[PDB]
């Protein structure tokens, strides 16, 4: 019984909060890699109604 | 096969419901207009005939949300509750 | 194990105050640091030494969490308005951290990288970046020679990121 | 959502009750930002309730 959804790690999501604000200040016209990554995963999924 | 698949479907519905609240709606649709697959799905949603913990948890609260949504014809819920109560050597 | 939502609320408000100032002035943090160090026993007792070591590792932690922009500001406007908050940091590193958060006549991998990140960030965002970097790292031969003696050890680390 | 509707009702009846509002005014009891911080730091990211 898969019985909900354990969490595991937000530590790692606060190490990410680091490097976002790092690269943001270093840049300050060009655009983000985030939305490239988002599009790749949304694409690599099935296009089904399943 | 529609037991192992239906299990993987309701697993995901719930782990999504959790990071949300208020009923992953893919499943609510599959309810009214996939009635056969709804019953082949809704049976692994009632697959908790197990140690029901002291504290209501993921599956428990999801099933709670369904029965408050006025789905779950009461036959299957009553049955669910009952099952859970449970020389050569 | 208790705290890691609230330390994220802190990141929120630190970046807010970074932007409101970016619209010369020094940070309140370093004053809070000096107040708690002051209000500790100047006594040399092992109790006091450990209590101050505790409090400085906690300071090093909160600085690693928060942006490297709190150290060197952002957008050094000219040579005239220069070494604002860096002098603030240098007193902290000379006075306290060299006692505790050190090893071997040198500092920590972590804070060294945290510094050099903020440094090259503000310098490259500003004009005459190579010359202004040369300026602050000539200041450091006089004011905080630790950062250099640290940067000798932790060069293999930094050089990739810097380049 | 959460544990027994009777405990829920008890809490809401107390919260609405007048003499609790008249107690909350003269206050050391009005939960200082710093007091609130001590209780929110007390709790863990382990056992949440939310």
């Amino acid at each position: 019984l898969v019985f909900g959804g354990r969490t595991g790690n937000e530590d790692i999501i606060s190490r990410l909060q680091e490097m976002v604000a790092d690269l943001e200040l270093q840049q300050d016209s060009q655009e983000h890699f985030l939305f490239e990554i988002f599009r790749r995963r949304l694409q690599a999924l099935t296009s089904g109604w399943s | 096969e529609p037991h192992s698949q239906a299990l993987q479907d309701v697993e995901k519905a719930i782990m999504v419901f959790e990071h949300t609240g208020n009923i992953p709606v893919t499943v609510m649709e599959a309810s009214i207009f996939r009635r056969p697959y709804y019953v082949s799905h809704f049976l692994p949603a009632l697959l908790t005939p197990r140690v029901l913990p002291k504290v209501p948890d993921s599956r428990v609260a999801f099933i709670e949300s369904l029965k408050r949504a006025d789905k779950i014809p009461p036959s299957l819920y009553s049955t669910y509750c009952q099952a859970c109560s449970a020389e050569p050597l | 194990t208790g705290n890691e939502d609230i330390i994220s609320r802190l990141q929120e408000m630190v970046a807010d105050l970074e932007l409101q100032q970016d619209l010369s002035q020094e940070h309140f943090l370093f004053e809070i640091f000096r107040r708690r160090l002051q209000a500790l026993t100047s006594g040399w007792s092992v109790a006091a030494s450990l209590q101050r070591q505790r409090e400085l590792l906690m300071y090093k932690r909160i600085l690693l969490r928060l942006p490297s922009s709190v150290l060197c500001g952002s957008s050094f406007q000219a040579e005239q308005p220069i070494t604002a908050r860096c002098e603030q940091f240098f007193h902290l590193v000379n006075s306290e951290m060299r006692n505790f958060c050190s090893h071997g006549g040198a500092l920590t991998q972590d804070i060294t990288a945290h510094f050099f990140r903020g440094l090259l960030n503000a310098c490259l965002r500003s004009r005459d970046p190579s010359l202004m970097v040369d300026f602050i790292l000539a200041k450091c031969q006089t004011k905080c020679p630790l950062i250099l003696t640290s940067a000798l050890v932790w060069w293999p680390s930094l050089e990739p990121v810097l380049l | 959502h959460l544990p027994s509707a009777d405990w829920q009702r008890a809490a809401l009846s107390l919260w609405t009750h007048r003499t609790f509002r008249e107690v909350l005014k003269e206050e050391d009891v009005h939960l200082t930002y710093q007091d609130w911080l001590h209780l929110e730091l007390e709790i863990q990211p382990e056992a949440d309730a939310l």
